[PDB]
């Protein structure tokens, strides 16, 4: 459960740092793609 | 360390009141809103030129060929406009929760108040639309209204004859520097304010309960600011022009006059109150009044309670207060015709009525029930 | 950054005001104190009348 | 003042998150440059801004070199005239102001760059004006070189009506009806008026999401910081 | 440093270098996504693109 | 600053650790009684004045358009 | 604790991915326009130059 | 007031020492300095075009039909060298009376230095002139040295290629605003110091023998201020090119280079240490190393005696430290030939020798002189 | 566009309306606006005097 | 602030109101001796720096001047 998150990953500060920044390193392209998925399909037949 | 000391005891440590609502964040919202127009503002000067040959030409090139700087222009617009929310709204907290007794406090305010206004002109008369050459003409107009040296005045500001380019880059260089002045205003603001404190929403001594401000009044703050970026990325990237006036996207034509010319919407109240009075320096004057009223505020409270948490009447007096400020912002609208007149008329009476005579003849009344007077 | 000035210089071909860089006429950086040669862009010898650069 | 107020039509660049339909700006360009481009000018929009819109760079060339534009001056020093470029802006149809009013009737036909944003309600209000050329009613009358067009200040423009059905033909074929063309160059207008009109709507799709995951949680750490002092129960325990 | 030319000043030290590395490894991190460095987020499967 | 600000007697404070306790106790269970009950404390204070905004702004509305309409009697 | 701080980490990346989002397009915007990205294919003369000459 | 007791406690009440010589007026000077520039600053601001078509015209037109547009103009020309003076003699008056000691009043001093050095180098751009042109491509290009961002950088910063209208808007921008830091910084730079108060050309414990300020040192700064007006004067209104180049009245003509570039007399230093080395980045971080070595200074003094006021050898050293600074500064302008290369190369050895090795080594034995080491 | 005679507030007319013609008109060679050319030459009244007279 | 700066003892300080004594006392008088008593502690410090500074800036110009001056025996 998160227990074995916390005390690995989010309890000492440095990894929290660390855990941060790589989720957010991940993240913009998750967000990204996911995000681009839904407005381009709700304008499908309309870009280019 | 004697950097750092600054900070621990003003914000890291100040004792704050615990019970202040989400209106003591707006304040702080201002700060951030006015580093977000220097910051807006500067990313503006990188390109914008104050020529009146290639003003529009620039504004125009920032839309259309810098990369996202459609985004740094509206988000200036509307963030000026965001400014504006902030501002009224923090002036209607210290009217209704009588922190206008920090008397210091609230002329430093009354003067920042005056400084963003004059900013907010001259930023939209910046552009150099028809909307911003006709607005710029009028208002420098009302200079003229002086009774014998405004003729000189005017044409002093203007530089000339009329409003020409000898405005604009003046305009440019003027409204460039005020905001940094806006910002040592505001230390020496929140300096007068260090020396007492905040209020509360009770209006009563504080001093028994008061807790950090880092981790309490930090994340409260850093919501607020998080609501209002939503409020104004939705204000950018959704409706970005409903904050604006068409007729701005059209060149300066000083043959012609837009047909609808109109102060922003900030500017409307006061706009109504100057249209109102028949004689033009009177409307000058009831103009500034109208903002200067709120300095003369402090010498005007005649309660033993400083909030308006336990007066009603009171109360009932400042929502009609808030009511008809609404309507003269309406009015202003509103062309030259009945029965826009006749309001606009009453409304600057009922404005001025209630706040010289109703509230301090409220607040007796409101004395002698509690058996105090 | 600054303009070699074309028929100057110890090696007939350029030479730049500024430092004293010298450059031979196929712009190469021959004396001085310039570290690269002269860049030469990606041109387009349409004809000998015509040349695209880039 | 006293005008016919546009109604509101159902437009596809409405939708919050709506991006314009990038056929009709391309048709709505054709119909400017057959039509609109005689007597209005486009001084902020050039060739390059097309491209990625709903024209390829080749295309756009094609379009550029479709134009001739003078090119400042020669080595000799005489002006001279070359092919236009994909930097090139859109050409003048008048010089200066003064040939435009000459030419107009002492009408000065508005750069349509950003007339579109310069008309309260444009969009409405152009698709309107170039659709509202209504015969004046009784009572009313107008000099040569005017037209009733309610939508217009005055009833009266200059500007003849424009579109008559059929009055170029689309190169996608679809039918060229008078109001075809006047939706696809209101949407085109549009698009000249706000090039921009579909990246940001994506940014704000963008910022809706990211509010919507970081407001919610700002205020779960908010409310842990607060909860603190929102469970405090003071008590009163005098000597007694 | 003559201080600093120490037995437990060394001890602290290997006892402070995990977190010391763990730091820079973030700002590494950080430095590759804010600057949308593509040298280094090629190699990231996920990241490219 | 802190320790120099009031002078209290007696009066405890009893208080618990975020993480020990839950983040939003009841949160819409008494929260939707109470803002129920604040705007009930406050909605005749609040709200009379900008109702009557709202019958001014329609009847200027209303009453420039009458006067902007035509009276056929007036030509004859 | 790891759910409560597991809600600032998320925080955070969501923030940190505003963040870099907001000033990078700053950051962009002093690079080039597109009005001067937009120049290329300059025309040249060989007649205009002789042989033992720069132009 | 709360307010009039920091207008006290800064500079009316304030214990300074009795004996400080007309040196420790420079500081005051600066203020003031920085004051004046950005007063004829705005007034160039209300006049200026950041365009590169009309930025030459607008400072003609400045000069040719503003009323008195030549004096605000020439006397913020020389109001830039006056201030670059006065820096000097002040950095000159910290090192040798052992004033570095105050660690962080002398690092947010070279961060002081840093910026003004900058906003000079972009006013001087400004104008559009030749040698503006030239100059900023220079030291543009001074950037590219990086190792690995160096190319991104410096288009960055121009905004473009080349320099051209990109940059001059944005040098525009950013030549205003940063005063407007500096004046923060200077803040910061007098709290800073005040923790401390100032030090004595003795170098020792003044605590005994201090006199308040307003009647003692403030007509003393005033009639500093007096002779600093009277040398700008004159060279305003008397000498008004003798500082400047000839070639910047020409406009600026990418295609046309002049046959010898410098910036202005104040950067010849720098300039001298650059052209010394042979390496472009050497030159570069030299260069960097040549202002900040003062920084490094504070970990540099290894003597039991603040100031230099009993201690000769380092005052010799001090003196040859200042010549060959005298001596950088004229081979900065002498051009790439025999034998200005080779001073220059060894004046750059000597200038950094001195100041990181000798005079800790000098200090040692001063120390061993008295019988303390 | 038209010609009219000189105003008081018209500058001093151009030799030629651009300076490609300058070039073109001076065999390759451009003539500097003589406005600043004093200020603009180190130590210009002297340069001036010495090369007209020179 | 004053009264807290340092620790003296027996230190008594005489002094006169300035309207009492006279503006430049013999300014001129031992001003002049005690300005040149000053030059000639600090002048043998100072000086000679700058002394050879000049002479190696003529130096350069002149040795310059020679570098440029043309080798008669070249091109002969
Ligand atoms: C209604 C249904 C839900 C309900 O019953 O909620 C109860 C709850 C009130 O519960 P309570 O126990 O009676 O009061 C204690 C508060 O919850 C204690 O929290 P609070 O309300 O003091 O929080 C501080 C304040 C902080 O608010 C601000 O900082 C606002 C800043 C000003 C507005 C933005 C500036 C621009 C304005 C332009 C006009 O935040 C709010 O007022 C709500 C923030 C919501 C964030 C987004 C949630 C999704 O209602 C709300 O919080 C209202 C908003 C959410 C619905
Ligand atoms: C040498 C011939 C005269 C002579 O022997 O008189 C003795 C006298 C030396 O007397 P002492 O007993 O050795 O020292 C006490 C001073 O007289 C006590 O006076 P002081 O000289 O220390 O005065 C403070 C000093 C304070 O100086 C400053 O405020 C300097 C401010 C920074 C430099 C100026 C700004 C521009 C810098 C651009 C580089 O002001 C001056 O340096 C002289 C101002 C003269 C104003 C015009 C009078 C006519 O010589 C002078 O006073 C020389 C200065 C006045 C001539
Ligand atoms: C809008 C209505 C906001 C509202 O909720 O009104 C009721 C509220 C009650 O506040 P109170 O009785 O002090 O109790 C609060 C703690 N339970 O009363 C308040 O919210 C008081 C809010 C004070 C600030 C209101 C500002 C409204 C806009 C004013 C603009 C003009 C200001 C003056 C300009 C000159
Ligand atoms: C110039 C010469 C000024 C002068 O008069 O020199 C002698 C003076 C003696 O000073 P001192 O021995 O302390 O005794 C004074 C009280 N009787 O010595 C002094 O005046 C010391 C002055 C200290 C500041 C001198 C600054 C000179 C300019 C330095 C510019 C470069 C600084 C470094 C830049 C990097
Ligand atoms: C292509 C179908 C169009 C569109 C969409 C518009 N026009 Fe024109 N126009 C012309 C002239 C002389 C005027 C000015 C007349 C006057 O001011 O009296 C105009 C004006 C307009 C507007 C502005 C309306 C306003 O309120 O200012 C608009 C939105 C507009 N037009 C749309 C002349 C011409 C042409 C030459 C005969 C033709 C072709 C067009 N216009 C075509 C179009
Ligand atoms: C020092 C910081 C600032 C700078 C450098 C700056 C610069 C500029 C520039 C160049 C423009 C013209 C570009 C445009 O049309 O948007 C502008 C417009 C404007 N500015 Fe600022 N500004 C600053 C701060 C502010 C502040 C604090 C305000 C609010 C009071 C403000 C309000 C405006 C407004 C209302 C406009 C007109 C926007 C429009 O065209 O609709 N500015 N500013
Ligand atoms: C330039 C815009 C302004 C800024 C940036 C600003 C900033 C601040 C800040 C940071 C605070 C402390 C936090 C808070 O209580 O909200 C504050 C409080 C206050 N401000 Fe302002 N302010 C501005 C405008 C004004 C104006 C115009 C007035 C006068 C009407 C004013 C009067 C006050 C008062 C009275 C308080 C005390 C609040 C209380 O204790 O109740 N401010 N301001
Ligand atoms: C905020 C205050 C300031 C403003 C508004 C300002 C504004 C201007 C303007 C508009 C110009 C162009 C006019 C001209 O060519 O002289 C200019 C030039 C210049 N400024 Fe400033 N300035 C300010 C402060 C400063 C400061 C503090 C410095 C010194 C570091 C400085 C150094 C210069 C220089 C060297 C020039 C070039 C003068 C020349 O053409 O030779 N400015 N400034
Ligand atoms: C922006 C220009 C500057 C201003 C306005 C400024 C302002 C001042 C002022 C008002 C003082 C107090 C009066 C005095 O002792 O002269 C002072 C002192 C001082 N400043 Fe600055 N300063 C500037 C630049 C610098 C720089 C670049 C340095 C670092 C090299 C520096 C380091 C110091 C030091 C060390 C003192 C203490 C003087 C002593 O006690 O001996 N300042 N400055
Ligand atoms: C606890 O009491 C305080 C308080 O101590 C402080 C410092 C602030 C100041 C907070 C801010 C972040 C506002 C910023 C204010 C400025 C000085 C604006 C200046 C802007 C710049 C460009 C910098 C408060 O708002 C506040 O009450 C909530
Ligand atoms: C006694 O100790 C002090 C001292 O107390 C003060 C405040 C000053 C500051 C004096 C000045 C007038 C300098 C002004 C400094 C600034 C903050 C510059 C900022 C400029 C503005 C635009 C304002 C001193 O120079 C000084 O030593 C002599």
């Amino acid at each position: 459960i998160p227990s074995r998150l916390y005390s690995l990953l989010f309890r000492r500060t440095s990894t929290f740092a660390l855990t941060i920044a790589v989720g957010a390193l991940f993240f913009e392209r998750a967000f990204d793609q996911g995000a681009d998925a839904i407005y381009e399909h709700i304008n499908e037949g309309k870009l280019w | 360390h004697p950097l750092f000391k600054i900070i621990n005891h003003s914000f890291i440590d100040l004792p704050a009141p615990s019970n202040i609502s989400s209106w003591w964040n707006f304040g702080s919202l201002l700060g951030v809103c006015l580093m977000v127009q220097i910051i807006t503002g500067l990313f503006l000067a990188m390109h914008y030129t104050s020529d009146t040959m290639t003003a529009f030409s620039s504004v125009t090139h920032i839309c259309r060929d810098v990369n996202y700087g459609w985004l740094i222009r509206y988000m200036h617009a509307n963030g000026a406009s965001m400014f504006f929310i902030c501002l009224f709204l923090h002036v209607g907290r210290g009217l209704y929760y009588g922190s206008y007794t920090f008397m210091e406090t609230w002329n430093i305010g009354v003067l920042l108040l005056f400084a963003v206004m004059a900013t907010a002109f001259m930023g939209y008369v910046l552009p150099w639309g028809q909307m911003s050459f006709w607005g710029a003409t009028v208002i420098t107009n009302l200079l003229s209204a002086i009774p014998y040296i405004g003729t000189t005045l005017v044409e002093w500001i203007w530089g000339g004859f009329s409003v020409d380019k000898a405005t604009l880059t003046r305009f440019f260089a003027f409204h460039f520097i005020l905001p940094f002045i806006i910002a040592a205003l505001a230390i020496v603001h929140l300096l007068f304010l260090h020396e007492t404190g905040s209020n509360n929403p009770t209006g009563l001594n504080s001093d028994a309960d008061k807790i950090p401000f880092h981790p309490y009044y930090t994340i409260k703050d850093i919501l607020g600011i998080l609501i209002m970026f939503l409020i104004l990325m939705t204000l950018v990237l959704f409706f970005p022009d409903m904050l604006g006036d068409p007729d701005n996207y059209m060149p300066a034509n000083p043959l012609n006059t837009p047909p609808h010319i109109k102060p922003e919407w900030y500017f409307l109240f006061a706009y109504a109150i100057l249209r109102s009075i028949p004689n033009k320096l009177g409307g000058v004057l009831a103009l500034i009044l109208s903002i200067l009223i709120l300095a003369l505020m402090p010498f005007l409270h005649t309660s033993k309670q400083r909030s308006l948490m336990f007066r009603p009447i009171t109360q009932i007096l400042y929502w009609i207060l808030v009511a008809n400020l609404l309507i003269l912002t309406w009015i202003g609208g509103q062309p030259v015709e009945h029965p826009f007149i006749i309001i606009g008329q009453l409304a600057s009476i009922s404005y001025f009525s209630i706040i010289l005579i109703l509230m301090p003849i409220s607040g007796i009344i409101e004395d002698k029930m509690l058996k105090l007077y | 950054g600054c303009v070699p000035i074309a028929n100057a210089g110890d090696f007939g071909g350029y030479y730049c005001p500024c430092h004293g860089s010298h450059y031979d006429a196929s712009g190469r950086i021959r004396k001085g104190p310039a570290p690269l040669n002269l860049e030469v862009p990606a041109y387009e010898f349409t004809s000998d009348d015509v040349v695209v650069v880039g | 003042d006293l005008e016919l107020h546009p109604p509101s039509y159902p437009w596809s660049h409405r939708g919050l998150l709506s991006s314009l339909d990038h056929t009709s700006i391309r048709r709505g360009f054709q119909v400017y440059k057959q039509v609109c481009s005689s007597c209005h000018s486009m001084d902020y929009v050039a060739y390059r801004h097309l491209v990625g819109v709903c024209y390829t760079e080749e295309e756009a060339k094609a379009l550029a070199e479709e134009v001739e534009v003078q090119d400042g001056p020669n080595d000799d020093g005489e002006m001279f005239m070359r092919p236009g470029k994909l930097s090139d802006y859109f050409p003048k149809p008048y010089p200066n102001p003064e040939a435009a009013r000459a030419a107009n009737n002492g009408a000065l036909p508005p750069d349509l760059s950003y007339i579109v944003r310069a008309r309260h309600g444009g969009e409405d209000y152009v698709f309107s004006l170039l659709t509202g050329y209504c015969e004046p009613p009784t009572g009313v009358s107008l000099r040569e070189g005017l037209y009733f067009n309610p939508y217009f200040p005055g009833q009266a423009i200059g500007m003849a009506p424009p579109i008559y059905t059929e009055v170029l033909e689309y190169d996608d074929g679809t039918p060229a009806t008078m109001s075809q063309v006047a939706k696809d160059v209101a949407t085109f207008l549009r698009w000249a008026s706000e090039p921009e009109h579909d990246h940001r709507k994506r940014m704000g799709l963008k910022m809706l999401l990211m509010m919507g995951l970081l407001l919610p949680l700002t205020y779960a750490m908010k409310r842990h910081k607060w909860s603190v002092l929102k469970s405090r129960k003071l008590a009163y325990r005098p000597p007694k | 440093l003559s201080r600093f030319l120490g037995p437990r000043y060394r001890e602290l030290a290997r006892n402070w270098i995990p977190t010391a590395g763990m730091w820079g490894t973030v700002g590494a991190v950080g430095l590759v996504w804010a600057t949308d460095w593509r040298l280094i987020l090629d190699w990231v499967p996920y990241i490219n693109g | 600053e802190f320790g120099n600000l009031a002078r209290i007697r007696h009066v405890i404070s009893y208080s618990l650790s975020p993480f020990e306790q839950r983040a939003f106790p009841s949160y819409f269970s008494k929260g939707i009684p109470n803002v129920l009950r604040r705007t009930r404390e406050r909605i005749l204070r609040v709200a009379p004045p900008f109702v009557v905004v709202y019958l001014i702004y329609t009847w200027g509305n209303q009453e420039f358009e009458q006067s902007k309409r035509k009276n056929p009697a007036m030509y004859e | 604790k790891g759910f409560s701080y597991l809600v600032t980490a998320t925080t955070t990346v969501g923030v940190a991915y505003a963040a870099k989002n907001v000033v990078s397009q700053f950051v962009s915007s002093m690079s080039a326009s597109a009005d001067v990205l937009a120049m290329s294919k300059i025309e040249i003369k060989l007649s205009d130059i002789p042989e033992g000459k720069n132009m």
